[PDB]
């Protein structure tokens, strides 16, 4: 996979791939990678799709309750730290997940990353799976906080192309989604195929390719 | 994260840790805070295994500050560092231990005197002059050895700080992102925001 | 002395009897049933007039879909309500839907009779749980610390429970509007209270399909206070 | 987790028209020594079941008093005991393969396989597989072991399919299982001559028979057989 | 069943008092007088062993006065037998603690300690409460030179002087008189054993039937001594303090 | 050592209509060189108008089916006789896989049947309890070769009009369910001829308004 | 384990032990809460039945459960111990799995539950004890003021009093606090505390403390002279 | 008296007083009629509302496709008891791939029963139970009192004024034993034999409460206009 997601002035982008494999085999197409939490979080997936999905969605119950217990959504901050401290009652019992949370919250928009070991970082940009030293590289060379929102869903879209089409455990479809103080916003499912080829045209890049 | 050191001189103790964190082969984050304030007086930087580190110092400070409210009192950092080692001699035997070294700088206001404990994830204390974990003191010690005295200023031991960074920066094949050095003196804990 | 679990001669349980004592010394709490929603109220009564009336929360949110009044001993259903937003939530984990109203009654109800010598007595509060779902619709029960649960198109438990009860006797019909219904408690609920009846020591709720479980604003309920008023002086 | 000391080997099978046959040799296996040449691996139960079992004989004792007192706890306040309510050969499987795939479950197998062949009620005809892993099928011919490679290709020729049922007699089931009986004996280094055999049908019921032994042999062109190639003498 | 011989140790009165709780105190009020006075520069304990035999081994007897650490003592009044169950507790508490952060127990966190098991008897486990009641004197570097007390409640004060046992109404009185707050040890330690000599309800007091201690800074420079006395230098101080 | 999983081998295939849905799998079960048996039902009727079918080792696909079955017959008392929705079936099944993700059901399961709106519905899950809603999808031994051919023959990838030149897709033409039973059976014709595992007879389960039917036919028994 | 059902139902509907709590709380010394329009102030009795007390070392009847919220009760003193202990550790455990310290009334909720835990488990006996917990939700400029008994309700308050001759106090203040305009300073809100007490205490003396807490974790107790200075202001518009 | 205050004490006349309060439990609650012929076995339930504005409780409960229950007394405490017969027929069905005969059902219910009865600290059930069911010796009819006693019949009743009905099905016993493969007339028999313990109050459209099992037939509640046709 590849995952990204960034803080910017209009709030949170998040992108993902849609590729799952077993082995060498394409076992999906298309595979939803981000979960919904409530209306103003979202979680990316990484590593083991039964974990990633279990345990974020196990998440959700509890960030549910907090409301119903505080009459108040809970804040990406404390529902980061819920996550990490589940992935420490299973230390070492092999389970594989890595994951953002991504919301906003009274703070202005938040983005925490989330594995396996515990580890718990705050931070502006993260990317996750066997694509994200790709996704990066477009990423660090085009982010600015005064991104508009348009430009800012391109660039994350952008960047899982870029992934898509080097990694070959990484692949399928764009998920976009937009994260403001109203709520998440999706932005639909891009076929990495036509886009690619869409985007050689438009932008000029991928010269190498022939099409 | 994999670098943290530590200095006492006359009237303070300087913490400097690293501001890398790594995941597989991408460098993740390079400013992360690898210390927590378990006193207005006592600091504790941390290094070892993934995710351990946090639980373990988040852990710490959670039993420090409970005993500083059940008292109306700070604990000296002597105290501190043996509940510290207490906790990771524990840990050691346990089916699984935390995997975590720990410098602890503090300032005792009873004595007047700043304190720098060092111990290792086997629960090894030690009181020093200056400290270190894992391969830092390796490239640092030589350094340490021949430039520290006890009665430097604050100012002195930065420089001396600085020193030990480049050499590190030069010799180490890692790069660690630079460091987030603090102070803890009479006043309590400040970090250096330009470094 | 004797058995917490004991009969007495007639076949009833001693303390299940005795705590329905102490929900009769309770707040009054209503609850009406129509097909345009489920209407919950209670009377707050204070203690003293330095008390600050909005703290006190005798109806309560369990899901989106359910909500729940007390009446009796309130400190005993915080555990209740836990249970009941545990177990709503639970099978939306379980079955990625709402749970139904009865199903949710009949959870809270199975912890009624886990007392012995589990819990050292029975609670010794009870609840108006009013809800919707797509199988049965909009529905409202009355939960005791018996284990019992009935369904009702309208129901009163408190202090002024069977002067209420007569009153919801005479004045519920299946053709009821959610306006109607929220008057209809406003003025059983001035009936039957000690004090007069205002927005600061009365509060009301309802449960739509469309906008689900809210507890009305004191500025709201001002107003179906101030409309009561006029409509009985209109006759 | 353990290792069979103690095997017994093949266990072979078929339905027929009316009901079903079940055999088994009589010898426990101790690795290449053929230690003990009168173990019975059919155990009847009631007059409608019978259990044939490979595998470690220890774990087969083990369920042979299981067996056993499933048929003294069923008779536990049960007046139609030898009627409605006796044990049926779907109620012995399904016991024994819920308490196989329990213990393979707890990593502590019992290192058996079993077929289940029976009558029902209804006078349907059952026969069921179950072994250490808790894995079931079933099969108009089913074997175990060694039996599996060599008896089901030849009782498979006799009843291909679930129509081939009704068109064979008693009489060809069981010249077809005695004749994989003698195969086996030819070729698996760990049978015995001796074995037992066992008929259950819906009309005659059950028959149990001991001590027979595989007969009508072919050995004589062993003489003419002379060195590994080349040698004349 | 059981519930017919069931006494219930930890229930409210209508007046919303523990019934065994203000027993014990009775069971207390019964015992020898036990006394704690703290001065600038020291603490003295002294305490009245009861009605004693002239075949009583004295020298190598202890009922009143027990040693938790070096730096701090208790005065019993009660039970021996359940002071014994709570002062090895204590003990162990102060070991575990010095064990833990390498420093001395504070003296108030010991007596917190001691005092949270007398109330755990009081609410819960359905036993009777220990008919004991503690003076504590301590040192630490906090606080200094430090008098409290605890009940079977579990409930402790601290205190500039305070006695436990027989005759306490007596006995404050006669410590809220002379008291003042500039007084020393040996001031301290005959404003002890004049007001036990009043208090007594034995025809007089005697080096036979008291034991006493006091905890000084009168050791070799900044630190702190424990000083249980000997039959004979009870003998000796209520010679010099002319009351035999 | 005692090794406590095996494979069974079988192949499954879910297919999901516009308002019908199909699950198919062969009959054969093996260990092995070895055929156990030619005739092993391995897709069931599971009630609620669900089917499913757990591939993989038979062992633990047997213990799944037989969970989720009681699954359904308590959802049933507990709920007040409600209809278990395809859905929820399909989150009660994640949590009985991920009971056991430190020992895990080595099986693949596929469930079919009509959502609450009547469409046409199959959810996929991974050994661990990782599911998703699919259109098309085929789980076991011959799975690589079977879904290569469900994307090209029922959503139409790689295929372009005639005389555009790859600029317009075909468009995506619902199918039927003769239609569908086609595909199914020449994808299983074709598996039965590549893989050694794969063979004897295909049992299909059909899931429409009306109920659950089903049909069989032979495949080559080699 | 010890099993017994202490805390019952009687035939009228009464726990008796519940409400034998209670009055054990009504013989507890006075505790005095009043919230300002920036403030709260804690006011609490000391009996001065026992004197040659030493006041540096005994048990203050206010208690800090964390930084920005302390607890002060009335009943009796060891159960008020266990308490604020388990609130102490809960505020901690808190901060510690949610990353923010607790609110005020999350904490109230919590101290309640245990408080009813006990009404309704075998073998246990009700606390004794009534608090006043106040302070300042982080981030928050509003004050907060709760209250809780025996019976594990809760509820919060413009001003409230409990304790032995608690009755007298609540009826000085609520003739003597307005709720449209509370008082606007620190000194009218501790005059409003200490005015409150001297109805009850006899001797304004060592007999008063005062706590007042502020926003941001501004916490601070007045000494024996700053109250004095109160008690003899008081007392001097009083002579008119 | 004196013997009363707890399941674990005789009285002087061997009598066991807290298994016979709940025994009176039962006949304080709502009637209940039982009864069955060669195919079919018949539950028929009286139900009770709290009044107009509230629900008639409901009083037959299933157990599997094969059997079920009616109670009469405490319902939480035939909630428990018919959970655990859900349990152990499902027990039956998972291990030996068995459905649970309707006599060894009533077994189980007795020994459960009883372990209450002998026991300090608990109490005995406060419910009665008519158990019926089809199985692989037909039809049966069961009665379930809380003292632990399992009783099979060819019809009964239990709860108030339940002698009326008792006594009709005792002269009605040769008449509709013989009702075979008539699910209909087997019901109009309950029906008829539950009517003779109404007063005052007459069978409505909510009120009645009926279900069936036999040969062909899983076990199924009628309520509502299902039951406006035997009115
Ligand atoms: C990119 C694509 C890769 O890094 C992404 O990271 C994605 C993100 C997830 C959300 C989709 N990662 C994966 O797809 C993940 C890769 C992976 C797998 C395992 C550990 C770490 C990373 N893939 C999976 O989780 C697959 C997804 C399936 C297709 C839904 N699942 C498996 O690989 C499962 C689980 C592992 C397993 C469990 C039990 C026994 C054996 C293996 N594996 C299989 O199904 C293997 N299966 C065995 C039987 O024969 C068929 C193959
Ligand atoms: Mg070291």
């Amino acid at each position: 996979t590849t995952t990204l997601a960034f803080k910017f002035q209009h709030g949170v982008i998040v992108a993902v791939d849609s590729r799952a494999t077993a082995g060498s085999y394409i076992s999906s197409l298309r595979m939803n990678k981000v979960i919904e939490i409530n209306p103003y979080l979202l979680g990316t997936m990484s590593g083991c799709a039964a974990d990633c999905q279990y345990w974020e969605r196990l998440l959700a119950k509890e960030c549910r309750l907090y409301y119903l217990r505080n009459g108040e959504r809970i804040s990406v901050s404390a529902a980061s730290k819920l996550l990490s401290n589940m992935m420490l009652q299973y230390r070492g019992m092999g389970l594989s997940m890595g994951s953002m949370i991504c919301g906003w919250d009274k703070k202005g928009p938040g983005l925490y990353y989330v594995d396996d070991n515990g580890t718990r970082l705050s931070g502006q940009m993260f990317s996750t799976g066997s694509g994200n030293t790709y996704a990066y590289g477009v990423l660090d060379s085009n982010y600015k906080w005064d991104l508009s929102v348009e430009d800012a869903l391109y660039l994350g879209k952008r960047s899982i192309l870029a992934a898509a089409h080097r990694d070959a455990y990484s692949g399928g479809s764009v998920n976009l989604y937009h994260v403001t103080e109203d709520g998440w916003i999706y932005h639909g499912n891009h076929d990495v195929g036509e886009l690619f080829w869409k985007v050689k045209e438009e932008e000029g890049s991928f010269n190498n390719v022939i099409g | 994260m994999d670098i943290i050191l530590g200095i006492r001189v006359q009237d303070s103790v300087i913490l400097a840790s690293s501001k890398a964190v790594t995941r597989g082969i991408s460098v993740l984050k390079d400013s992360d805070d690898k210390t927590r304030q378990l006193s207005p007086h006592t600091l504790m930087s941390f290094a070892g295994e993934a995710g351990d580190t946090v639980q373990f110092a988040e852990y710490i400070q959670a039993n420090i500050q409970l005993y500083s409210i059940r008292e109306d009192y700070e604990l000296s950092p002597q105290a501190v560092s043996s509940f510290v080692r207490q906790e990771l001699a524990k840990s050691i035997r346990s089916r699984r231990p935390y995997q975590v070294n720990v410098l602890i700088g503090g300032y005792d206001k009873k004595k007047n005197k700043p304190e720098l404990y060092q111990i290792d994830y086997l629960g090894t204390k030690v009181e020093l002059p200056y400290g270190a974990h894992g391969y830092s003191g390796f490239y640092t010690f030589s350094l340490l050895d021949h430039h520290y005295r006890p009665d430097m200023t604050t100012e002195e031991g930065l420089d001396l700080l600085k020193l030990c960074v480049q050499e590190l920066e030069k010799r180490m094949p890692m790069d660690f992102k630079g460091v987030i050095v603090k102070i803890v003196d009479k006043d309590g804990i400040r970090q250096v925001d330009d470094f | 002395d004797r058995g917490v679990s004991t009969f007495s001669p007639e076949g009833r349980l001693f303390q299940v009897e005795y705590s329905l004592e102490a929900i009769k010394l309770g707040s009054t709490a209503i609850g009406i049933a129509t097909k345009e929603g489920v209407v919950l109220g209670v009377e707050k009564r204070a203690t003293s007039p330095l008390l600050e009336s909005d703290s006190i929360e005798k109806i309560v949110e369990i899901d989106r879909h359910i909500g729940c009044a007390m009446s009796g001993l309130t400190a005993d259903a915080r555990s209740m309500i836990e249970h009941a937003r545990t177990a709503a939530v639970t099978h939306n984990l379980y079955y990625d839907e709402d749970i139904n109203v009865e199903s949710l009654t009949q959870s809270v109800c199975d912890l009624a009779l886990r007392f012995g010598e589990l819990m050292s007595r029975p609670f010794g509060v009870a609840l108006l749980i009013a809800g919707h779902d797509a199988d049965d619709g909009y529905q409202l029960f009355h939960a005791e610390p018996s284990g019992t649960f009935y369904r009702y198109n309208a129901k009163a438990i408190g202090s002024g429970s069977e002067g209420a009860q007569a009153e919801l006797l005479n004045e519920w019909h299946s053709s009821l509007t959610l306006k109607e219904a929220e008057l209809l408690v406003l003025k059983i609920l001035k009936q039957v209270m000690e004090e007069k009846l205002d927005e600061n020591n009365a509060q009301l709720s309802c449960i739509t399909k469309q906008d689900g479980f809210k507890i009305y604003d004191n500025e709201k309920t001002a107003e179906l206070i101030k409309e009561l008023k006029e409509k009985e002086a209109a006759e | 987790t353990q290792q069979p000391i103690v095997t017994g080997t093949s266990v072979i099978s078929m339905k027929y028209d009316n009901g079903v046959i079940i055999a088994a040799d009589n010898l426990g296996s101790y690795g290449s020594l053929l230690r003990f040449n009168g173990v019975e691996r059919l155990i009847p139960v009631g007059d409608n079941t019978v259990v044939g079992i490979s595998g470690d004989i220890s774990d087969m004792q083990h369920i042979e008093r299981l067996l056993k007192d499933l048929v003294t706890e069923n008779a536990y306040d049960n007046p139609l005991a030898d009627a409605e309510e006796a044990l049926e050969p779907s109620y012995i499987f399904e016991y024994l393969a819920t308490v196989m795939y329990q213990r393979r479950s707890k990593m502590n197998p019992l290192w058996n396989a079993i077929i289940v062949a029976g009558v029902q009620s209804n006078g349907d005809q059952f026969l069921r597989y179950v072994n250490l892993l808790g894995v079931t099928y079933s099969s108009p011919t089913l074997a175990t072991g060694f039996g599996a490679h060599m008896a089901n290709p030849l009782l498979r020729k006799v009843v291909d399919r679930e129509s081939d049922i009704p068109k064979t007699t008693v009489q060809v089931a069981e010249e077809a299982i005695v004749n994989a009986m003698r195969v086996l004996y030819y070729r698996d280094a760990r049978s015995s001559r001796n074995f037992s055999l066992a008929i259950i049908d819906k009309n005659t019921g059950l028959t149990f028979k001991k001590n027979l032994q595989v007969e009508n042999m072919k050995w004589d062109f062993a003489k003419d057989i002379k060195g590994y190639g080349t040698q004349k003498i | 069943g059981s519930r017919r011989y069931d006494s219930r140790t930890t229930i409210f009165s209508p007046e919303g008092r523990l019934y065994q709780v203000e027993y014990a105190l009775e069971s207390i009020s019964h015992a020898g007088t036990a006394i704690g006075i703290m001065a600038s520069d020291g603490i003295v304990l002294a305490a009245e062993r009861k009605v004693t035999s002239t075949l009583l081994e004295q020298d190598t007897s202890t009922e009143k006065l027990y040693k938790l650490n070096d730096k701090i003592a208790v005065a019993v009044a009660g039970l021996t037998a359940d002071a014994e169950i709570l002062i090895n507790t204590a003990r162990i508490h102060a070991q575990n603690y010095l064990k833990t952060y390498n420093e001395d127990i504070p003296v108030e966190i010991l007596v917190r300690r001691l005092s949270d098991i007398k109330q755990g008897y009081t609410q819960h486990g359905g036993l009777r409460p220990f008919g004991v009641s503690f003076i504590y004197a301590g040192y630490d570097d906090r606080y200094g030179y430090q008098l409290y007390t605890s009940n079977p409640s579990g409930n402790y004060t601290g205190w500039k002087a305070i006695s436990v046992g027989a005759n306490t109404s007596a006995a404050q009185t006669l410590l809220q008189m002379d008291y003042k707050d500039d007084m020393k040890v040996d001031d301290a330690i005959e404003l002890a054993l004049k007001t036990l000599s009043k208090t007594t309800d034995s025809s007089a007091l005697t080096y036979d039937r008291l034991e006493f201690a006091t905890i000084r800074k009168g050791a070799n420079d900044g630190e702190v001594y424990q000083k249980i006395f000997k039959p004979q230098e009870i003998k000796d101080i209520l010679v010099k303090t002319g009351i035999t | 050592q005692f090794n406590p999983y095996g494979d069974n081998g079988g192949t499954i295939l879910g297919i999901a209509g516009e308002d019908f849905a199909v699950l198919a799998g062969d009959t054969r079960n093996i260990t092995d060189y070895s055929i156990n048996s030619r005739y092993e039902p391995k897709v069931f009727d599971c009630g609620d108008n669900i089917v499913m079918s757990a591939n993989g080792f038979a062992a633990d696909g047997d213990a799944l089916v037989k969970r989720f079955k009681n699954s359904v017959k308590w959802y049933h008392f507990d709920h007040n006789d409600k209809k278990l929705s395809i859905n929820s079936a399909a989150r009660n099944i994640q949590h009985l896989l991920y009971s056991r993700r430190f020992f895990p059901y080595y099986v693949y399961n596929i469930i079919a049947g009509l959502d609450e709106d009547g469409k046409g519905a199959v959810y996929s899950f991974d050994p661990v309890g990782s599911y998703q809603r699919e259109q098309c999808r085929a789980g076991g031994a011959a799975a690589s070769l079977i879904m290569p051919f469900l994307d090209n023959q029922v959503n139409f990838k790689n295929q372009y009009e005639p005389g555009t030149n790859g600029k317009v897709k075909k468009p995506l033409k619902y199918l039927s369910v003769e239609e569908v039973i086609k595909l199914v059976r020449d994808s299983f014709t074709s598996a039965t001829e590549r893989h050694i595992q794969v063979g004897d007879g295909l049992e299909i389960l059909i899931v429409t308004k009306d109920g659950v039917r089903k049909e069989f036919y032979e495949l080559k028994r080699d | 384990g010890y099993d017994r059902a202490l805390s019952i139902f009687s035939p009228d509907g009464h726990i008796f032990q519940v409400e034998y709590a209670l009055e054990a709380v009504k013989r507890g010394t006075c505790a005095v809460g009043v919230k300002g329009k920036n403030c709260v102030v804690l006011g609490c009795e000391r009996r001065s039945t026992l004197k040659l007390q030493d006041t540096r070392i005994t048990p203050s009847k206010v208690s800090k459960i964390d930084s920005h919220v302390v607890l002060s009760f009335s009943g009796l003193n060891a159960d008020s111990r266990i308490l604020i202990e388990k609130a102490r550790v809960e505020a901690q455990s808190h901060r510690l799995t949610l990353e923010d310290p607790v609110t005020v009334e999350y904490l109230t909720r919590y101290v309640a539950g245990v408080q009813q835990r006990y009404t309704q488990s075998g073998g246990v006996r009700p606390f004794g004890v009534s608090t006043l917990i106040a302070g300042f939700d982080p981030r928050d400029d509003e004050p907060k003021l709760y209250q809780t008994e025996p019976s594990g309700i809760y509820s919060s308050w413009s001003a409230q009093t409990i304790g032995r001759n608690s009755k007298t106090v609540r009826e000085f203040l609520e003739k003597n606090y307005d709720r449209k305009e509370p008082p606007a300073t620190v000194e009218e809100c501790v005059k409003l505390t200490v005015r409150s007490l001297l109805e009850v205490v006899q001797t304004g003396a060592k007999n008063i403390e005062i706590t007042v807490v502020k926003p941001d974790s501004d916490i601070v107790a007045l000494s024996s002279e700053e109250i004095n200075q109160y008690v003899t202001q008081i007392e001097q518009e009083k002579q008119e | 008296n004196n013997y009363d205050g707890d399941t674990v004490t005789f009285s002087p006349t061997g009598r066991l007083f807290q298994v016979e309060y709940a025994l009176e439990a039962i006949k304080q609650g709502s009637v209940t009629v039982g009864l069955r012929s060669n195919t079919h076995a018949v539950l028929v339930a009286l139900k009770r509302n709290a009044d107009e504005l509230s629900s008639y409780q409901k009083k037959i409960i299933k157990c599997d496709e094969h059997m079920g229950l009616s109670l009469a007394g405490l319902a939480p405490d035939a909630r428990v008891l018919s959970n655990y017969l859900r349990q152990q027929c499902n027990y039956s069905s998972l291990v030996f791939n068995r459905k649970l005969a309707v006599e060894r059902a009533g077994h189980l219910l007795c020994d459960k029963a009883q372990k209450n009865t002998q026991s300090y600290g608990g109490r005995p059930y406060g419910v009665g139970l008519l158990i019926i069911g089809y199985d692989k010796s037909g039809a049966h009819l069961l009665e379930f009192q809380p003292s632990g006693n399992v009783t099979e019949l060819y019809g009964t009743a239990i709860g108030a004024r339940s002698q009326g009905a008792k006594t009709y099905l005792e002269r009605t016993l040769d008449t509709f034993i013989k009702i075979d493969g008539n699910p209909d007339e087997l019901i109009k028999a309950g029906v008829e034999a539950i009517s003779q313990s109404l007063r005052d109050e007459s069978l409505t459209v909510d009120n009645l409460s009926i279900a069936i099992v036999g040969k062909d037939t899983p076990f199924t509640i009628y309520d509502g206009e299902a039951v406006a046709k035997y009115i």
